[PDB]
């Protein structure tokens, strides 16, 4: 293992090469889940991209977190898309949480600690445990095919996802930077590859 | 599966206006529509799409004249384009959202616009 | 009895089946009341919606607080309306408390702390003692008759109902979250059925 | 009940304006007033309306070219519309707001505007 | 007598019988004077209407705080105007303090604490000492002649008014609510007459 | 008293424009002006004003059309209508601000518009 | 000698005879110097005014502060000016100050505490020691010809000047309102005669 | 003393443009650059200005008509006057700007706009 | 040496002739450095202009930073420039810190305490060690062929710059003001050689 | 090296419009681009130019006339002209920018626009 604490990824430059793939002891399909990150960059303006791509062989698209330009934040599911809309953006690091679960069907998304109304999306559904995750490429097969129109030029870290929703209250404390336990991908004790142009640096935001 | 269908195109002059529209058989509460025309030659570009929440984004050429609208009560949404000109003539195509690899598409309908 | 402290309803998709029935032990006729409550939606820029509806079998708006888009709030009683406008609405949880007296006319409405001018409205009436009372869908006759384009999508909670006309006071006390003591509906020993797909989760908000 | 009496109505051609006024038996000092027109075929689509505090709404198709006016002294509405073009030739309809499920209506007055 | 304190003039609907009418032991002609208060409407964006009317037999507009739509407030004396614009109206209730002295012909106007530029008007002159007071409607005769158009809805209180000029230490003490000895009409030991539909209530604003 | 003397008026047809004027014996560094104008049968209507400080007031039907102007150094204001049209024909006077209940009134001049 | 402390001068009317003419025990000529003070008026939207005329018979402008509309403030030395852009202006008191060397032709100026990029302007002059120094009205001539529309209504105060530049320290404490110890004109000690309607009143700025 | 030099002004019908210039023998990086008009009969009045830092002013009348610009590199100043119209014709002075008392002025160039 | 605390360079007026020249015992090219300082002039809005010409015999911009009229900040080197763009220009003093590295070719820019996004920028470049280094004028040679049109009017101070990348830590340590060991050029231990009208004169900025 | 290649000139009548395009051999993601006009007998002007971020900047003379797009995607970036006048005929050189000092040319093209 290792412990990235005040560290991040940097991908410098636009490229179809540059990734780095995660790895999870995940052996039990989910029925509901939790991620949260922080990331920083520019092209918010420009292109839309991709943020982090959670693919299965049956289904390039299980998870993905996009951005899309004059429209906002797609988060979807099992092929299957919900949209929350920014009238504008700002330039500044961003961190965010986004919370499903397969027995409802609510979504919760959380931005800079100020929520989101909740949303109802593929309710009944269940993701497949054995996976691919992947930051700075969005996937279209499984671990390949990627384009360069959707990749991801910045920052990144503070990679985390349990496998069962929060509590308001949790959040905010996640936000906060108290301890955490994180259940399937631990930024404190996280295992990664990388391929092409990627630098490991000392994180901007506080 | 959407069983889109689309309507409202023929033979126009230059200097007109035409009100095509499409419509779903299914709510379109949620997804967002937008229009695609393909000139002969060159592939699909967009045109113009409105977002669910009401956003409007339009295509630089025809910035100012065209114009989309929606109504959830009927699952339909519009799409006027005014002040027709020769070279906008093309092969249009209906749109909607999906996964951002993929969306659907419509059987388009041919809008020739003469002098 | 329950108790939903910290605790509230949601409405993920818009439909005319879902929604929340409300029992009071109330027995006598209304001179003069107030209502307060809290609640998240982002509908406010596409269409109106009802937020509490209560009817009455000779009335099935006796008292009805609605949202009018690019109007504002209508606070309507007895079957007639007054309005307070709203230029531009902002996108976030808000409470409201809203008091009416028949021995004058005197009506008082409190966004986020901040009073709005007083008006008059149907003064002498009274208001009939049983009655039913919804959340989510409006009313066009004695529990029934719902209509989509009407219906609310989204969070309600801290549903509270005196019969006397509060001092400013006492509605800074509320807003703060001090103790009270509701008289027709306490949000703390409350009785309610559900039908549709309607749900109970944490509060956002505050 | 409210005796809403409207008036300036009759045959025009296109692209002139009309000033179309009503009046009401009682104070309009709090309630909203609008129009509603109906072409032949369709339903009842609003037109305009405007606020008791003057906050104004128009519907799209007639954006920037109608206009419409209030005056608590006589307790009466006006509406110009200037422009007038064929196809907004229908019936329009007066509008007094009450509750959200109910609203006045009145006679309403045909408006045929030919070439 | 009687104490205000806490307690403010409501006038809900427009009308032009209701009225309230104040009385003073005053019995010399006065050479300076000042007067504040504080009031709360919205038909500032509507129509003008007049604030507090202090008419004699010779002159039914002896002193006079008027608003003018899109001009601002004007500060009337002996039958002449002076006027202070506001490009832009806010929505909340308002204090105003204004004084005026016969010596020099020195006007000051003071909003929410902050000053306004001196301005001169009608030097050497002398104001009446039998008068009446009218809030709610302007005056066009000896306490009569009202005008619908004129009229005031919304709330009035704080109304006090020395007879000679103070300092800005002082006029910052009454913003802040301190103790005062006002000298020709005391809040806390006023004497009114009302007429028509008017209502005293707990005052909005803090 | 303030002796208001007012010129700039006579026959033209429609689609000129026309810069009137008026003087007055005192000091108008303080006190506002206005213009009234009254058609046959009706009574005197707004039509733009000037405030001390600069800021202009005009008449609905007149917006983006008439120009006022002042100039405290020779104690003298004016209005200029462009675009002029037979209906805007009327008499008009002239305004000097006094307390709210009164102001002054000038002779007024009558400027008829024809075709 | 008198003491002005907390209080100003007033010109309520614009004209072109009130005016308040200063004296200096100077006697040498300067090399160097600095003005400081504290004005309110609003005619900053409708026409340029000056705000401190200091003239020799050799100059009408040997040294004058300027308000032009639409261009700012203007800094004239020896019959030449410097300009001080202001996009907007804002409307309340202000305080300025601004300084001069003959050495090296630096000139600094500051409102409201917030410095002013340097600039150059006449290096090498000397100022004639014998002066006429003049509040309200602009100097064409040896302390007359006035113009009315280059008059100035409102308050002004505060008015000091050393003959020497000050650090940044210095002008920081002197905007705080510490002691001081002026050199050249003392408000504290100062002389002044007065002409036509101006008044002394107690500050409206804190 | 500063040697103003202007040029670019003759004879032009209505409805033409014309970009007059002048130039000074001395740097322009700080003070600001104005132009002056005299119809025949009344004084010297303002037209537009520019100040060293790019601000821009223009006279009402010929508002949204004009233009000026500024070169510091040649050290001169354009002025260019569109859709000109007869009553426009006067003599144009040039401006240098100085104390506020004073203000150098060029020689002036006639320009007469006929029909 | 000398010491320049709460001291500063001086421009005043647009010249091609006034300039400093710094020097540096630097011996070894370089492999990574950053740069901070201070800086404050108006032109921003007017026309583009050079901060600070590192140039050697074989380039005349082996380091530069510019701004950009309508475009931002510039970052150039070995004849390569970088973009940071800038909707809008704020008039004050400011402060920043720019550093590269060769090993990765990673870019980091900070202004008042804001990072900004990383970049690449020529990567496995080396830059020479015997240069000149000059503020007020752009080099297009070695140490001459200046451009008017290029030079910068206004102030300039707080002048270091190390041989290796600083950590965000230490950046923020920077702008507080705390201690610090500048290795290359030491704002505290520099030596200069002037040209000019260029004054020293107190720092304006805190 | 950028081999710069553009196209999209010729011969036009005044009041058209023309939409030129210029190409690179490398990525433009982060350099700049624009275009310089040489009237006969004047310099290299500046007309328009985009940076990497989207902004757009205009010369003033073709102020609301000319327009500017790019394309990661191919490497190319084109420029739109309407309304093109005699006077705006000249010879058009293509821009790649680089340190401030220096900036790449290409070879140009000319475009005449006649009556």
């Amino acid at each position: 293992q290792t412990d990235m604490s005040r560290k991040a990824f940097v991908f410098p430059k636009e490229s179809d090469t540059s990734y780095v793939s995660l790895k999870a002891p995940l052996t039990k399909p989910l029925k509901a889940f939790t991620v949260c990150l922080h990331f920083y960059t520019e092209l918010s303006s420009t292109r839309g991209y991709s943020i982090f791509s959670y693919a299965t062989k049956r289904q390039d698209n299980e998870i993905l977190i996009f951005w899309s330009k004059d429209i906002g934040y797609s988060f979807t599911v099992g092929g299957s898309e919900i949209l929350f809309e920014v009238p504008e953006v700002t330039v500044a690091p961003v961190h965010i949480c986004t919370s499903w679960e397969s027995a409802s069907g609510i979504v919760e998304f959380w931005v800079d600690g100020k929520p989101r109304v909740r949303k109802s999306l593929k309710k009944g559904y269940t993701v497949g445990a054995e996976a691919s995750i992947i930051l700075g490429q969005e996937q279209d097969s499984f671990g390949g095919n990627f384009e360069g129109s959707q990749s991801l030029v910045g920052d990144i870290g503070n990679v985390n996802m349990w496998d069962f929703v929060l509590s308001p209250d949790e959040i905010n404390t996640i936000y906060l930077g108290g301890p955490f336990s994180p259940n399937v991908l631990n930024w404190r004790a996280l295992k990664y590859e990388v391929q092409g142009e990627v630098f490991t640096k000392p994180q901007l935001w506080p | 599966e959407v069983q889109l269908v689309e309507s409202g195109g023929g033979l126009v002059q230059a200097g007109e206006s035409l009100r095509l529209s499409c419509a779903a058989s299914t709510s379109i509460f949620d997804r967002l529509m937008g229009w695609y025309r393909q000139a002969p030659g060159k592939q699909r570009e967009l045109a113009a799409f409105i977002t669910p929440s009401g956003r409007t984004t339009y295509a630089d050429s025809v910035k100012g004249r065209f114009t989309i609208s929606r109504d959830n009560s009927v699952n339909t949404v519009y799409l006027q384009m005014d002040s027709l000109k020769p070279e906008d003539t093309a092969i249009y195509f209906c749109y909607y959202r999906l996964n951002p690899d993929q969306n659907y598409w419509g059987q388009g309908t041919q809008v020739t616009v003469s002098s």
